[PDB]
């Protein structure tokens, strides 16, 4: 339902359409935060 | 500076209410003189020349007779607080560069399409306190301002203390981040300041602003990093620069208007008001009808200015003394 | 945006009336849906109220003196007017900082 | 600038060069000379030897 | 700012520039080394 | 009026060391290149410039010793070899359990003859130049260590700090008086 075709290893949040990966994490766009998996 | 004029303007320093003639002695005394049966009114001055009694005042004709408290004639220097505020985030986001843009208007020409812009960036860190932010967000401005080795910059930054909580620690371009010691910084002071003003030729202005911020990415959002909140002011500019002015301007409806014009041949005209005191001003608004086809009036002003101590006590007495002579009742300030 | 007029300034930079989203036509119309008002007569008037001396025109001496004062007064009048038809087949998105 | 992918059919940071070590000889750089902001803002370098 | 854009099912590890999956690790090239995220 | 101290050239230290905002360990994959930007190398100006060059890549399992005794056993192999036409900078080593005795580390030396693993900073002083009695005045070649881009996380950082210390080795003043009295004959 949303494709998110990138993704961006950096300190800072890169964009609502990317993975956001920081060291021990896999944050992504949902529900207007970030959401952290695991 | 240039004013408005119902078709003329007088104006007569009052220095010593003096009681009667032969007692004006000094230049800057006057006496309100008027007749037995309340006709006419006028006042005789010792200019700095001799004794000169003004236009007479038909007190039949007398449209208004008001006089200010010369609070009211005093600018207001405007403060602006800067804050992160609370709905974005209270703490400098870690990857963000934070900049305020200073947003000017009546800069050097006189129209608000007369644009300024002065900046002040901080790129934050992952340990930054927001007290230590306000820190570098008010030396980043006091470098691109107070940078003028001319003149003063168009604003003041200032940074107030939570423990203090009243008094602004200056920011200067000389300040560095050593000098400021605190811990407990919450907000920015940007304060207007008065511009250069010289007698009768320039006029007194100011250069309004507006702490205007760009967008960070706080939640995936481009947010407004700040908020701007206008102080109620602490700093005033007092009333002496405009009465000189305005005497400047008032002595060429009595005197000379080539003020200086061909340079060694002049006329010079001795001003009464000094620009470092305030005044009290008491305006009088009257007007003159001729007789059988001549129905047409011609209004006047008479203005008069007193200095002020702050309870006003010599402009109440110039008040009272008129209102004895003349029978009008002005209201004491 | 122009500066002088609006005197509202946005948050995000600039004045407000900037930021006015304005379709002035909806769809095509056979008319003018918003046009100016004139009267065919000449309608637009100037008149000259003075004493001995007339500045605007340069006439030194009065045949017909208005008063004595030695003064002049120039007088001017017009008048005008805008029809809009439809208000309907406009759109606009304003800023909320902009009704009051 | 996550919405739009960057190839090399355009912006050409990869390129063939003619090598006798292969038929298919390849080049690689490119530098950023000019920024386009909206609303009409372009700027662009001046490199002089004075600075 | 490093952009990855796909991701790698393999038993042993893909190039650096990947996301390797394998079995419900999912690993990345950080700081030199594959880094699990959870 | 002078007392002989004043003409006493000081020679300028720069320690190094890994920048603790980027990474107090050495990433893995990664070039630690320092890039020493020497100054007047044979002429007199500033635009006589010459830059040599001390490449460490990291490995797994690298501490921040063994990677300070390996960029100092790489500043020492290119800036003291057979191939130097003169002395251009020394290198020193610092640990932690002393820190005032700086190891010299030099061509000859290599990593079996360091063995201290509490080693905290790189410190790169310069030399003193050859010297003739009239012909050969006493100059340095001043010089800047400067740091190239990391990737630490997926951002690109320079890997180091380079802070100015206070300049322990002094050179004396009999090689200036001596060249004065050439001169004020």
């Amino acid at each position: 339902m949303k494709t998110l075709r990138t993704l961006k290893i950096s300190p800072n949040a890169p964009d609502i359409n990317s993975v956001w990966l920081y060291k021990g994490t896999m944050k992504y766009f949902n529900n207007g935060e970030w959401e952290t998996i695991g | 500076m240039v004013i408005s004029i119902n078709q003329v303007r007088q104006l007569y320093v009052a220095k010593a209410l003096k009681a009667n003639t032969a007692a004006l002695t000094t230049a800057g005394d006057i006496v309100p003189k008027a007749d037995t049966a309340k006709t006419t009114l006028y006042f005789q001055s010792m200019s700095p020349a001799g004794i000169v009694a003004s236009d007479k005042i038909n007190l039949k004709h007398v449209l208004y007779a008001k006089a200010t408290p010369s609070e009211a004639l005093a600018h207001k220097l405007v403060r602006y607080s800067v804050t992160l505020d609370a709905d974005v985030s209270a703490t400098p986001v870690a990857g963000q560069n934070y900049i305020l843009r200073l947003a000017f208007r009546q800069y050097i020409g006189l129209s608000e399409e007369d644009q300024y812009f002065k900046y002040g960036e901080v790129i934050a860190r992952s340990g930054m306190t927001a007290s230590d932010f306000y820190k570098k967000m008010a030396i980043s401005l006091a470098k691109n301002l107070e940078n003028k080795t001319e003149s003063t910059p168009l604003v003041n930054i200032y940074l107030i203390s939570a423990a203090a909580a009243s008094t602004d620690v200056p920011v200067t371009s000389a300040t560095k981040e050593s000098d400021l010691t605190a811990t407990d910084y919450n907000q920015i002071i940007i304060e207007e300041t008065e511009q250069p003003w010289v007698l009768g030729m320039m006029p007194q202005a100011f250069i309004p602003f507006t702490p205007q911020f760009l967008t960070i990415t706080v939640d995936g959002e481009d947010r407004l990093w700040g908020v701007a909140t206008v102080v109620t002011p602490t700093k005033t500019v007092p009333d002496g620069h405009l009465i000189a002015d305005l005497e400047y301007f008032c002595m060429g409806a009595r005197g000379d208007i080539y003020r200086g014009m061909g340079y060694p041949n002049i006329i010079k005209t001795t001003y009464l008001v000094d620009p470092g005191a305030v005044y009290d001003v008491l305006d009088i608004h009257y007007f003159y009808t001729g007789s059988n086809e001549s129905v047409q009036k011609s209004e006047k002003t008479i203005t008069l200015v007193a200095v002020d101590d702050g309870s006003h006590t010599a402009m109440n007495a110039l008040i009272g003394a008129i209102n004895t002579a003349s029978g009008l009742t002005i209201a004491t300030l | 945006d122009d500066p002088v007029r609006n005197k509202i300034l946005h948050p995000m930079g600039g004045v407000a009336f900037s930021y006015r989203y304005d379709i002035w036509y909806i769809g095509t119309m056979d008319q003018p849906n918003i046009f100016k008002c004139k009267i065919k007569g000449d309608n637009e008037y100037r008149g000259y109220q003075w004493g001995i001396r007339n500045p605007f025109t340069g006439q030194k001496g009065n045949p017909y003196m208005s008063f004595d004062e030695d003064s002049a007064v120039i007088h001017r009048m017009a008048t005008l007017g805008v029809c809009v038809l439809d208000p309907t087949r406009t759109m606009s998105l304003i800023p909320a900082i902009l009704q009051g | 600038w996550t919405t739009f992918v960057l190839d090399n059919n355009s912006t050409r940071v990869v390129e063939k060069v003619q090598s006798r070590l292969h038929s298919n000889a390849l080049s690689a750089g490119f530098q950023f000379v000019e920024y386009k902001a909206p609303n009409g803002v372009r700027v662009r370098l001046d490199v002089d030897p004075f600075y």
